[PDB]
């Protein structure tokens, strides 16, 4: 682990080069320590950031996606774009090149399966449905009382990371069908539940932790909330009901004081 | 298993996306940020 | 000292008020290496043909003007024989020498930010769940005028956000300082130079459908004419592809 | 593992041997690569087929049979001609030697029974029947909550490997009884299964997964859907009603297309 | 054996009924040397993306036609970013891997030469002292059908000459052996291929206004279908710029 | 328990079949297709 430099002594100083003076244009932070500043004592620093590293940070496995088992049938398909909290975290990057291990914690009880449904195949839509006998497809069968089920999903790709924002199309200029995004650079499969049992409730929460992370390009925090998924867009229409019609709100997290200089 | 006044690391499922968060960290630096420069 | 000089092939960039050049990430632009190829096929790499200066059309800064932002490698898709290799090829790399220029006077006063955005994802300018257009993301070198946050902007046709406080995407201006970027502070500096490498997480792809960077100027603080009758300013953008690669050689992908 | 080679760099050839050129009547497949058709660079591909292996490919553990308790009783012939997904990744091969471990995936409750009963013997054809009590028929008692039963079975031949097809009889040419196919080549036991509840529900779905396998003759993969099980037969009648008897459909994968040359 | 194979990036040519390759002087391509040079500024190669087969249309070969030629660089103006190049830049140079591609059946006769010709200065329709213009002598791709001697051929417009049996520059047809050539007999052979390096007594000039080669192929003997329905072969050229460099870049020469 | 920076692979029952899948793979070659000729 890397502890916080030490703070060291420092006296009086009458200097012909100010540390303290320089350009912020120049697109440098500044170097500015105590030391330069005030005069100061040795502090001995044991402090660390390991908890502020990205595998740390982005590790804690938060709850991507809800899903209700409607005729003891549910679908979801894997994303972070769903929950505003995690989704704010993952774009603090451009790109991340994770593993992703998945809890189901759910309140039914008796007996589920989950499918794995690898991308560009067709899911069972139903219980029921016969696309539940799989020979290929990587299925769990739990039950729910006495343990949760967690499986690793290991990186899939299609390149070296994932992206968080992309600015570019699918399909070429003319195309009228153009897809904006990261919505076609991946897609991570979906998860199909069923209850092979009627018993408890119907109600499916999908934790996903990123593990053996690599971030890439840091970008602003998000700072607005978000309106819909795979979009940035933060205009919110609150009310499609009458006058107030194509009204739209930021809602951002900024708060006013009453004056400068007075708070 | 997997792997090796001790220390243990064992991979139980013998897969390396399989195992836990990893902690051994090297690389970094500020300085990619808040000094990119030329000179 | 604040003398600088910039020569990337065939065409020379000459500043005499400048700052330090900002090197995005510590990393210069450099040809894709074996190790990390995944095309079988051998690129081509025109040099000094293709990496050179080309500057843009000017904007005129003026009082109320919320600001600009350009596309790449869009801006440069007809500029040269740069522009040619990427409509010909299906995939492309390059690192860019942005060179922003604005030149006022000791009675002018006003702060630009200049910033290279990797991916910057615009958002929809309001409403409902619109991709924006690939015509309004693609303007070519003549970018795009920011105007403004209004709730009369035409919501049509899958247009951009206008609002430069949010950086578009909806995160404020003012962190925009996580990215490559260097402010030109007309008391300061008449100028602005960062040397961007080839960011991605794919060794190569489509010139046209995919925009890398996008450069962004933002008016941080108003252009203040003192005592003159000079209310505008010219704001000149210059960018030199560097290290620019083309692979899978094909049919024009123009019309 | 062993990963695909890499792409060696190849510049402008002229050469007086084409590589290019060849006959498609020798029966060998072509030896061309891109080095030596394109002009290419030196890639370092770390890629692998692991995941194409017999051993992976056929590893899963496929759902085989599924079962109803009628009278708290059911029973199942080991087998995997009953389903057409995993009937079709062993028929990619003519002959196959494997172990196989089954899971029991049951939604019932209380306590059950399996008896494997091997070949040449009487099964229990009801619950309380007195052959439930058995000196040397392995059985397995398992309460389905809290845990799935699986047990290894190995490899019961009578020759070194299974057939997946066989293009004999069992009886010589007069009989009439003559059973054609891999039927009477082997037959790997039954399962009977009985709960000794009532409890839950009446579903037993047999989970079988290969391992150890050796497959030996590659075949063209099912280019229909089966109709009967042990046959090859692909004609599929589908109704006995009325003027459409006699009537029968291929029922392939194969999709036209408007043009060639447009495509 | 008769097979060759001829791979320049991107492209690959295969000939199973072929001839020895034509080197044309016994030299093979090269880039403009240090000691050659003159121009100062470093010059781009694109390689494989300009360097490939270029296949132009074909050509009806029929009883009774004269034949046909085009011009170098010229044909290659349009084709991929090797004609990009050409008016992207001052000056350029190339060698050149034409293949001619005629094939009938062993009941046809038939023979044509086809030949390289450096410096080939067409001659005047007929008449009076008239330059034969820049329009028909780049005809680009397309190549020029030779028509035929005639007193009825139009003399307007500065066109060139159509008279095979003089070369259009009035030097007999059967000593254009002295340039580089291969006769296409159908007995015998289907294809052709030469080599030409650079030709001129000038290190880099100016792709647009001078054609340094130009590919002539004349049908020596005319085409009998013997017994079959067929009298009318495709010719087809297909042309590889090699070790091709261009100096001097600047705005397309283009319109 | 049956057999063995490390490595472990440890058979709980025993036997040879009750092992899970087998991991180590050398025998290979296209050849036998592709390839299936005297000269």
């Amino acid at each position: 682990v890397l502890v916080v430099p030490d703070t060291k002594p420092s006296g009086p100083q009458h200097t012909t080069k100010p540390s303290i003076l320089g350009a912020m244009e120049i697109g440098a932070s500044s170097n500015a320590t105590p030391e330069s500043t005030i005069e100061t004592r040795y502090v001995y620093n044991t402090n660390t950031n390991a908890e502020a590293d990205v595998e740390m940070f982005l590790g804690r496995s938060a709850l991507w996606g809800k899903v209700t088992l409607t005729r003891q049938y549910a679908k979801w398909e894997i994303n972070f774009q769903e929950q505003a909290h995690i989704r704010k975290k993952f774009e603090f990057f451009t790109y991340l090149r994770f593993d992703m291990e998945v809890t189901i914690v759910t309140n039914n009880k008796g007996l589920m399966q989950i499918m794995f449904v690898p991308p560009g195949i067709d899911h069972p839509e139903t219980h029921d449905d016969r696309k539940w006998d799989s020979a290929s497809n990587p299925s769990v069968f739990f039950q729910p009382k006495s343990g949760f089920p967690r499986f690793t999903i290991p990186f899939t790709g299609l390149a070296s990371a994932y992206y968080m924002f992309y600015d570019g199309y699918d399909k070429p200029k003319g195309s009228d069908n153009n897809e904006y995004g990261i919505a076609p650079t991946n897609d991570m499969g979906l998860l199909c539940f069923r209850t092979l049992d009627n018993s408890g409730g119907n109600d499916v929460k999908i934790y996903v932790k990123p593990k053996h992370i690599t971030a890439w390009v840091p970008r602003p925090p998000r700072a607005t909330q978000y309106t819909h998924k795979y979009s940035t867009n933060y205009h919110y229409k609150p009310n499609s009901s009458g006058p107030d019609e194509h009204v739209l709100k930021d809602r951002h997290f900024i708060k006013t004081r009453p004056l400068i200089s007075s708070a | 298993g997997a792997q090796v006044i001790k220390y243990f690391n064992i991979n139980y499922y013998k897969d390396s996306a399989s195992s836990g968060l990893s902690r051994q960290d090297f690389s970094q630096d500020p300085s990619k940020f808040t000094q990119p420069l030329v000179d | 000292d604040r003398l600088k000089q910039i020569t990337i092939g065939n065409s020379t960039i000459t500043t005499q008020d400048s700052l330090h050049t900002v090197l995005a990430y510590g990393e210069w632009p450099t040809y894709l290496s074996d190790i990390d190829a995944t095309s079988v096929d051998k690129p081509t790499h025109p040099e000094t043909s293709a990496d050179r200066f080309y500057t843009l059309d000017s904007v005129e800064w003026q009082v109320g003007s919320h600001g600009w932002w350009w596309k790449l490698p869009d801006a440069l898709k007809d500029m040269g024989v740069f522009g040619q290799n990427m409509y010909y090829h299906s995939m492309g790399r390059s690192g860019f020498i942005i060179h922003t220029q604005c030149n006022a006077t000791k009675f002018h006063s006003g702060a630009l930010i200049v910033a290279v955005i990797p991916e910057h994802q615009l958002a929809y300018v309001g409403g409902v769940k619109v991709n924006v257009g690939y015509d309004h993301t693609h303007p070519g070198q003549s970018g795009h005028q920011i105007r403004g946050p209004s709730q009369s902007n035409d919501r049509s046709g899958g247009k951009p956000d206008e609002d430069p406080l949010f950086n578009c995407n909806g995160t404020l201006l003012g962190n925009i300082t996580i990215f490559p970027h260097q402010i030109i502070n007309l008391r300061t500096n008449n100028s602005s130079t960062i040397v961007v490498p080839y960011i991605n997480c794919v060794p190569m792809d489509n010139m046209l459908k995919h925009n890398n960077l996008s450069l962004v100027i933002i008016p941080l603080v108003p252009l203040r004419p003192g005592s003159s009758g000079i209310n505008s300013v010219p704001i000149t953008v210059t960018i030199a592809p560097y290290k620019s690669e083309f692979s899978g050689a094909m049919e024009a992908q123009r019309q």
